[PDB]
């Protein structure tokens, strides 16, 4: 509960100086495939499917 | 101008092996479809191969 009044002002005698952390991501990771690999590994048949 | 993924490191095959077990004896094609007696339908015979 702030104690407001029409002439009352609260105003700091000290002051902190304070550190904060935040932490953001900024990449992923980059991949790549092989479709007939993955698909038809190893497989003629399934290559030419 | 720039790089490009291709497919993915091959590696044909040298020669073709096959593996089975030792067998000797042919299947008993003459006991099966050179039978003298068949049995009827309700007690039909079970052989085991
Ligand atoms: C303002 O705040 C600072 C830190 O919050 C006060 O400094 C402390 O004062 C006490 C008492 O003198 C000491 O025991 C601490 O070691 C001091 N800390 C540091 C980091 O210096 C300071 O006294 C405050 N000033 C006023 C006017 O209130
Ligand atoms: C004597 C029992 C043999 C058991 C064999 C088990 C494996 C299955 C292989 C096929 C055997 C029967 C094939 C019949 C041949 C048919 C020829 C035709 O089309 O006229
Ligand atoms: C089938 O059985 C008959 C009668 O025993 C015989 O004459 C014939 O040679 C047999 N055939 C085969 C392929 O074994």
């Amino acid at each position: 509960s702030v104690a407001y009044s029409n002439n009352s002002i609260a105003i700091p005698t000290n002051f902190t100086i304070s550190v904060t952390t935040e932490i953001l991501p900024v990449s992923m990771t980059k991949t790549s495939v092989d479709c007939t690999m993955y698909i038809c590994g190893d497989s003629t048949e399934c290559s030419n499917l | 101008k720039g790089i490009y993924q291709t497919s993915n490191f091959r590696v044909q095959p040298t020669e073709s092996i096959v593996r089975f077990p030792n067998i000797t004896n042919l299947c008993p094609f003459g006991e099966v479809f050179n039978a003298t007696r068949f049995a009827s339908v309700y007690a039909w015979n079970r052989k085991r191969i």
